C-alpha cells in the first residue's frame, strides 16, 4: 500500500558475489516482495525450508527478512547438509538449525558474474595480507579459523635473535602496546645458542597448542573466521633490525584453498533464508489478494 | 671381540666365522651364518637333539643356560636351511651343518636360551610424570646403579651375571667398577640400604663411543654373583634383527627420574606408556638438527608430559609383542623433562645387540 517493493530479485542476480570467506548479507524490510517473481526471474535449482511450511510463505506479512549469499566451491557441496563438519561449516558459514529457516540454490551465468574475495580478519591484514591473487571465477574458502588477541605477534625479539646462531627466526619490530613472540634458548650437543619457538611448524601441524599463541575456533551463527595460518618463520626478514616492520609474507598465509563454482557454464551460489516475526509486521506479500 | 663375525678369519681354525650365531625374529628362530654365501640362513629340527642346543647357547654368549627349544613353522621366507647330520662322529654342530633346500619335518627351531620377557600381571603403572602408582613385580629386570650408596643411574638387566645401562654414568673417573654398587628388586629407595648390594666386577665400555654427540652410549656391568631368579627378578629378552618396528608402537619406559626437570629423584620406581619417533621424524632440520646418529633411538611424544628425566638415565626401552617383552632402547640423554618438542632420547641397543654377545662371550 503506497510503498515499493523488496527488490529481493535485483540483489540475487548481482554480478558481484563474494566467496564464503566473506559472505555478505542484507536486511529486507517494509517492502513488498514476491517469491513466485523471484522463483520465475532467477534460475532456481532446490529451495527447502527447515522447520517451516514453503505454502505458508505466499501471502504472509514477517519483521524483517535476512540473506546471505556467497558463490559454492563444487569440491564441497556435501557440506551444505545440516548438522555437517566440513570445511564450509565448521570454517566459513554455520546454518541456523534452529530459527525457520529456508535454503535457496541460485545460479547466474558465468559470462557476466565477477566473484570477490575478501578478508574479514582484522589481524590477518595488519600482519602482511593485502588481496587474494586468484584466478577468474575462483572461490576461495577457509580450511580452519584461528581466533588471536590484540597482543599478539608473529615477529620475535631481534635483541634475542641478534645471538641466536643456529635456527634464529626472521625478527622485526611489534606496533606499539603489543607482546612480543614466545621464544626461549637452549643448548643442547655443541649447539652453544640452539633457539627455538612456539608454532614452529605450521600451526595446525603445532604439537603443543596451548604454548602455541594462535588459538582455533569454530564458526558460530553470524560470525566469520578468525584468522589463517600465518606461519610465523616467514613472516620478516633475516637479520632484520627495529626499522623494518612485523610483515609476513603471501606465502605464509595458510589453511585455505579454492575452487570454481562453474556448472554447465552456470556459476552456482548459495543463498539462505531466514524469516523473523510471522504474520507481523508490515514488510507484508502481494502472492494473494 | 670386535674380531667375532667380520667376514675376515682371524685364527687359524677359522672358529670366528664358522660359529656366528644369532637369533632371529619375535619367535626365535635360530639363524648360522654361512661362510660359502656371506649369508644367515635358519636351521632344520629334522635330526636335532638338545645336546647341540648346549653348544648353540654357549656360543652364543649365554653360557649353559637353556630354557627351551622347539620346531616352528617357517615364516622367514628364507630358501636354504642348514641340515644336520649324524653320521658325522665329532662333536662340533657346526661342522655337522650344511645346506639343504627343504628340511623334511617342514619346521625350523626355535631356541630360548633363557626364560625372559614374562613378568607378573599389572593393571595400572603410569607412575612418570603425569599418573598413578605403581605395583611390584611388573618390572623385575629394572636394577638401580649406585655410586657411594646414593642412586646415580638405571640398569636393566639380561643375564644372571650381566647389567646393561649407559656409558656416560661410567664416564671418567667412574670407570672402576669398585665404586659402583647394583640393587636388584627393591621398589623402594629408602630399603636398597641394608645388605641389597650386588657390586660391580668389571666395568665394560664401547670403544668407538664419542661424549661430544655421546653416539654409541652403551655401558655393561657384571657382577660376582650371578642374581638367582624369582618372581622379583627376571631378565628380559635381548631383541633380534628382523622385527617390522611399527611406527607409533605402544612402548614402556622405567626408571628412577625426577618427576620435573632439576628436580629430586624419585623415592619410588616410576613407569609410564610412550610411543616410538621415527629417526628420520627426529634427525631433520627441525627437532634435532641431525643429532640423531643410527645408534640411536627418539621415543615419546612430541607434545610432552610423559618423558624421561635425569636418573631416568639407564632405564629399559621396552615393548610386548608376543607376551615377550624386548629391550630395544637405553635412556641415553634426555632435553628437559616433560616438555614438548624435546622428547626423551635412547640409545638404540638394536645396533649393538652382536657387540654385548662379543663382550659375553670374552667374558664368561
Amino acid at each position: 500500500p503506497d510503498l515499493p517493493d523488496c527488490d529481493i530479485d535485483k540483489w540475487l542476480n548481482n554480478f558481484n558475489v563474494p566467496s564464503p570467506l566473506n559472505w555478505e548479507r542484507k536486511i529486507f524490510s517494509n517492502c513488498n516482495f514476491n517469491l513466485s517473481t523471484l522463483l520465475r526471474l532467477v534460475h532456481t535449482d532446490s529451495f527447502s525450508c527447515n522447520n517451516f511450511d514453503e505454502s505458508k510463505i505466499y501471502g504472509s506479512c514477517f519483521k524483517s527478512i535476512v540473506l546471505d549469499k556467497f558463490a559454492i566451491p563444487n569440491s564441497r557441496r556435501s557440506d551444505l547438509q545440516l548438522g555437517s563438519s566440513g570445511f564450509l561449516q565448521s570454517s566459513n558459514y554455520k546454518i541456523d538449525t534452529t530459527s525457520s529457516s529456508c535454503q535457496l540454490y541460485y545460479s547466474l551465468p558465468a559470462i557476466n558474474v565477477t566473484i570477490n574475495n575478501y578478508n574479514p580478519s582484522s589481524w590477518n591484514r595488519r600482519y602482511g595480507f593485502n588481496n587474494f591473487n586468484l584466478s577468474s571465477h575462483s572461490v576461495v574458502y577457509s580450511r580452519y579459523c584461528f581466533s588471536v588477541n590484540n597482543t599478539f605477534c608473529p615477529c620475535a625479539k631481534p635483541s634475542f635473535a641478534s645471538s641466536c646462531k643456529s635456527h634464529k627466526p626472521p625478527s622485526a619490530s611489534c606496533p606499539i602496546g603489543t607482546n612480543y613472540r614466545s621464544c626461549e634458548s637452549t643448548t643442547v650437543l655443541d649447539h652453544t645458542d640452539w633457539c627455538r619457538c612456539s608454532c614452529l611448524p605450521d600451526p595446525i601441524t603445532a604439537y603443543d597448542p596451548r604454548s602455541c599463541s594462535q588459538k582455533k575456533s569454530l564458526v558460530g551463527v553470524g560470525e566469520h573466521c578468525a584468522g589463517f595460518g600465518v606461519d610465523e618463520e616467514k613472516c620478516g626478514v633475516l637479520d632484520g633490525s627495529y626499522n623494518v616492520s612485523c610483515l609476513c609474507s603471501t606465502d605464509a598465509f595458510l589453511g585455505w584453498s579454492y575452487d570454481t563454482c562453474v556448472s554447465n557454464n552456470r556459476c552456482n551460489i548459495f543463498s539462505n533464508f531466514i524469516l523473523n516475526g510471522i504474520n507481523s509486521g508490515t514488510t507484508c506479500s502481494n502472492d494473494l489478494l | 671381540p670386535s674380531n667375532w663375525c667380520d667376514g675376515v678369519s682371524h685364527c687359524p681354525g677359522g672358529e670366528d666365522e664358522n660359529r656366528c650365531v644369532r637369533l632371529y625374529g619375535p619367535n626365535f628362530i635360530l639363524q648360522v651364518y654361512s661362510s660359502q654365501r656371506k649369508s644367515w640362513h635358519p636351521v632344520c629340527q629334522d635330526d636335532w637333539n638338545e645336546n647341540y642346543g648346549r653348544a648353540a647357547c654357549r656360543d652364543m654368549g649365554y653360557k649353559n643356560n637353556f630354557y627351551s627349544s622347539q620346531g616352528i613353522v617357517d615364516d622367514s621366507g628364507s630358501t636354504s636351511f642348514m641340515k644336520l647330520n649324524t653320521s658325522a662322529g665329532n662333536v662340533d654342530i657346526y661342522k655337522k651343518l650344511y645346506h639343504s633346500d627343504a628340511c623334511s619335518s617342514k619346521a625350523v627351531v626355535s631356541l630360548r636360551c633363557i626364560a625372559c620377557g614374562v613378568n607378573l600381571n599389572s593393571s595400572r603403572q603410569s607412575r612418570i610424570v603425569g599418573g598413578e602408582s605403581a605395583l611390584p613385580g611388573a618390572w623385575p629386570w629394572q636394577v638401580s646403579l649406585h655410586v657411594q650408596n646414593v642412586h646415580v643411574c638405571g640398569g636393566s638387566i639380561i643375564t644372571p651375571e650381566w647389567i646393561v645401562t649407559a656409558a656416560h654414568c661410567v664416564e671418567k673417573p667412574l670407570n672402576n667398577p669398585w665404586h659402583w654398587t647394583a640393587f636388584a628388586g627393591i621398589l623402594r629407595q629408602s630399603f636398597m640400604f641394608y645388605g641389597a648390594g650386588y657390586q660391580v666386577e668389571k666395568v665394560i665400555s664401547h670403544p668407538n663411543y664419542d661424549s661430544k654427540t655421546k653416539n654409541n652410549d652403551i655401558a655393561l656391568m657384571k657382577l660376582q654373583k650371578p642374581l638367582t631368579f624369582n618372581d622379583l627378578v627376571k631378565p628380559v629378552c635381548l631383541p633380534n634383527p628382523g622385527m617390522m618396528l611399527q611406527p607409533e608402537q605402544l612402548c614402556w619406559i622405567s626408571g628412577w627420574g625426577a618427576t620435573e626437570e632439576k628436580g629430586k629423584t624419585s623415592e619410588v620406581l616410576n613407569a609410564a606408556k610412550v610411543l616410538l619417533i621415527e629417526t628420520q621424524r627426529c634427525n631433520s632440520r627441525y627437532v634435532y638438527d641431525n643429532l640423531i646418529t643410527p645408534a640411536m633411538i627418539c621415543a615419546g611424544f612430541l607434545q610432552g608430559n610423559v618423558d624421561s628425566c635425569q636418573g631416568d638415565a639407564g632405564g629399559p626401552l621396552v615393548t610386548s609383542k608376543n607376551n615377550i617383552w624386548w629391550l630395544i632402547g637405553d635412556t641415553s640423554w634426555g632435553s628437559g623433562c616433560a616438555k614438548a618438542y624435546r622428547p626423551g632420547v635412547y640409545g638404540n641397543v638394536m645396533v649393538f645387540t652382536d657387540w654385548i654377545y662379543r663382550q659375553m662371550r670374552a667374558d664368561g
